[PDB]
RNA sequence: UUAAUAGGGACGGUCGGGGGCAUCAGUAUUCAAUUGUCAGAGGUGAAAUUCUUGGAUUUAUUGAAGACUAACUACUGCGAAAGCAUUUGCCAAGGACGUUUUCAUUAAUCAAGAACGAAAGUUAGGGGAUCGAAGAUGAUCAGAUACCGUCGUAGUCUUAACCAUAAACUAUGCCGACUAGGGAUCGGGUGGUGUUUUUUUAAUGACCCACUCGGCACCUUACGAGAAAUCAAAGUCUUUGGGUUCUGGGGAGUAUGGUCGCAAGGAACUUAAAGGAAU
């Protein structure tokens, strides 16, 4: 199934059937806000910071707990990303494997792994740019 | 990738009859899918089915009698006009009556007779016989 | 048969087919299958008539077999680069100063001149003519170097 | 045959 | 080797062992490899059978490492015949070479 | 009459390079030795 | 003439053996041969 | 509105003869110093050039140069392919697995163009141990050993650019479903268990059994297909619709008023004949 690549894998995670919050869990939505702003203003990803919150403080599913999506509260108090997370580190992917190149110019391989890169930068950057979320004008590098 | 759930149904049911299994499991569903079953059901072909919903798209299981001669789709679905109808039922059907033929009208998804008895007519979605 | 008809500038042209188009002239005359033979030869065969010119031409035949083995060592390379190799400028070496007697880095750049002035060096050894080769056999021995 | 016989016989 | 066929050393005081490698004879890897062993093997040991009676020696071809067992001249007889298996010649024209030798040993 | 002229054009380009050829070859003549004491090109394969 | 392309049963001490110690078997053929028209006619 | 056993990205421990830059080892080949001895050494089917009484070949103590990773090496591993086997470090990259983390259709096919592309070949430097087209030379005796021997150029190695060709093979477009059993292996994960292990430094293994994904594959078979070889696809209930790109409508022999390309050149006669052969 994966593009740039011939790999079948279908590893992931299993959202559970109910969608409303565990009988055990008795922390108080509000409480977990605050713990969803803090961690994002020390610098945590949507990504990371529901690792945290999943493996410390039981947050299931930020959704399911409060309601609302992670990144619709970061948002609601003034946090959100220059640009989405997924283009973000797929810029920085990209970086660290040209800052390689030139000191090493015989890596062809990872000439060739930088091409397949820009591709998915460049099929993910315009993705953004028809929804509006990545303004027109914007293009990679 | 995926093109027709619809058509993905109909072959995983010919190939349950073909090996001679009693029951057959359809993924993924869709209110097609189910309009069509009961359209077969309601002539016979297939017995019993159950709607197995996981909050996603779905699944189906079919009981089968083994009556089911074939089915199948017609894609792309091709506009069919009253005067049409016919001449599918020439092309689609190896006698005149065994077997039917499946159109979306205005009405919803039925079979023809039904489509020449209240004078609707639509888009085509396939056979069975 | 086909090797001897090469012209030059041919890449089936080869060492032989320059000693004998200029010793002498070529024509291609007919073509015998090998079912012709028996015993079959697995080999094809050709029947090639040939003449030698008369009067023969006033060159030394050791100068031009000199002269042509040099720079059809290799024909898709350099005739520089033929002459570039290390033992080609050796015994071109000890040929000089048999001529004195009638500094090998000296004579290497001797030689390196007379190729650029005839620009025959940077050309493909296979691709110039038979008239090129004459040519520059005089300028090697207008130098002094005479190849055999 | 051939090389396949010998090597299913391994 | 077969006990009886080492017993000839025990018989004899004129039988030696000749060993070599095929790599030796040529570089072969993979399935060229595998290819030239069963030639010396032969079908159901067909042709190693053959060079075994008509030389007058003993084969024993234990994957890529060969030994012969036989006299001095004889083993010498068996080598060239598997050496020229590995380089590529066919079973039946080495066989045709083989019963040639097979005779001028009888009369001889 | 294209094909003439092409020959015609080939022809005196034949007459050309033969007396072009005369010509080196009686330069030649005026420049020649002995190869006794000379070493072949033959030795170049040796090294 | 033909050449064995099977098992010696003889290993080589056996047929140096043979050795140390035109044809019988065609000779054999030929008394079978003779008894058979003895009692032909 | 779901969060496709669609997809992207994340993050955790692994995994790999995946890639590049350095680094370490390793015998072997050649050469050189020393060291003890003496007549051949080498090579072939048999021999000859060749080296050798200034000591050859062989013996040992080393040193130098350039290639290259045996045995372990397996129907095993990685990579898009071509390809990739010593140790250690650095740089980034990647498949699979786990995830009660994250976007929400971002996907399939496909022109030009671009990247890579075995070996050989090309331009200009470096290096040049071994092997080695070409060339030279010894021998030209004998058919299973019938083309070998010595010197060996270019090349074999590398740096910066060209060349883009292989039986570069499933001799076989791609994407996606369904249509048989069986147990071997590789990577990950889950449970159980008792052997190997072991103890307040830390740190974490191995084997057995059972399940579950992904991968190289494998045995028996198709209620199917094919004329067959055979095919888990080359199958999808009698004749045909899941999506999409590309392509098509035997072996020999004669001739040429149809093309495209090819060379240089400045003197017979005898007797027909025993006018002969003849151990």
């Amino acid at each position: 199934g994966r593009m740039h690549s011939a790999g079948k894998g279908i590893s992931s995670s299993a959202i559970p059937y109910s969608r409303n919050a565990p009988a055990w869990f008795k922390l108080s939505s509000e409480s977990v806000i605050e713990q969803i702003v803090k961690y994002a203003r020390k610098g945590l990803t949507p990504s990371q910071i529901g690792v945290l919150l999943r493996d410390a403080h039981g947050v299931t599913q930020a959704r399911v707990i409060t309601g609302n999506k992670i990144m619709r509260i970061l948002k609601s108090n003034g946090l959100a990303p220059e640009i989405p997370e997924d283009l973000y580190y797929l810029i920085k992917k990209a970086v660290s494997v040209r800052k390689h190149l030139e000191r090493n110019r015989k890596d062809k391989d990872a000439k060739f792994r930088l091409i397949l890169i820009e591709s998915r930068i460049h099929r993910l950057a315009r993705y953004y740019r028809t929804v509006a979320v990545l303004p027109p004008n914007w293009k990679y590098e | 990738t995926r093109s027709s759930v619809l058509a993905d149904a109909l072959n995983a049911i010919n190939n349950a009859e073909k090996t001679g299994k009693r029951q057959v499991l359809i993924r993924p569903s869709s209110k097609v899918i189910i309009k069509f079953l009961q359209v077969m059901q309601k002539h016979g072909y297939i017995g019993e089915f159950e709607y197995i919903d996981d909050h996603r798209s779905g699944k189906i299981v079919v009981q089968l009698n083994g009556r089911l001669n074939k089915c199948g789709v017609i894609s792309p679905r091709f506009n069919v006009k009253i005067g049409d109808i016919e001449k599918w039922t020439a092309n689609l059907l190896p006698a005149r009556q065994f077997g039917y033929v499946i159109l979306t009208t205005s009405a919803g998804i039925m079979d023809h007779e039904e489509a020449r008895r209240k004078h609707v007519s639509g888009k085509i979605l396939g056979f069975v016989y | 048969a086909l090797r001897l008809l090469a012209r030059p500038g041919d890449s089936l042209y080869c060492r032989l087919s320059a000693n004998v188009q200029m010793w002498a002239n070529v024509t291609h005359i007919m073509k015998v299958g090998k079912n012709n033979f028996r015993p079959p030869p697995q080999v094809e065969s050709s029947v090639v008539r040939l003449e030698i010119k008369n009067p023969r031409p006033q060159v030394d035949y050791n100068e031009w077999d000199g002269l042509l083995r040099i720079v059809f060592v290799r024909k898709n390379r350099t005739i520089s680069a033929g002459f570039k190799s290390t033992t080609v400028m050796d015994i071109l070496e000890k040929n000089y100063k048999t001529f004195l007697a009638m500094m090998h880095d000296v004579v290497k750049e001797k030689i390196d001149t007379v190729l650029k002035e005839t620009d025959l060096g940077d050309k493909r050894a296979g691709k110039c003519d038979q008239n090129d080769f004459l040519r520059l056999l005089y300028a090697f021995h207008q130098v002094g170097i005479h190849f055999s | 045959s051939g090389l396949r016989s010998f090597l299913r016989k391994k | 080797f077969d006990l009886d066929d080492s017993i000839a050393l025990l018989r004899l005081d004129d039988l030696y062992i000749e060993t070599f490698e095929v790599k030796d004879v040529k570089t072969l890897t993979g399935d060229h490899l595998s290819r030239a062993i069963g030639r010396i093997a032969g079908k159901d040991g067909k042709t190693k059978f053959a060079i075994e009676n008509a030389t007058r020696t003993r084969i024993v071809l234990a994957d890529s490492k060969i030994h012969i067992l036989g006299g001095f001249t004889h083993i010498r007889m068996a080598r060239e015949s598997v050496v020229s298996l590995i380089l590529g010649s066919p079973p039946g024209k080495v066989y045709g070479n083989l019963r040639t030798v097979a005779s001028r040993l009888k009369e001889r | 009459s294209r094909l003439k002229k092409k020959r015609l054009d080939k022809f005196i380009e034949h007459q050309l390079k033969r007396e072009e050829r005369k010509t080196i070859i009686g330069k030649l003549q005026d420049y020649k030795i002995d190869t006794s004491l000379l070493t072949s090109s033959k030795r170049l394969g040796e090294g | 003439f033909e050449l064995s392309d099977v098992k010696s049963s003889k290993s080589l001490a056996e047929i140096y053996e043979d050795d140390y110690t035109l044809s019988e078997e065609l000779q054999k053929a030929h008394s079978e041969i003779s008894e058979l028209y003895a009692n032909l006619v």
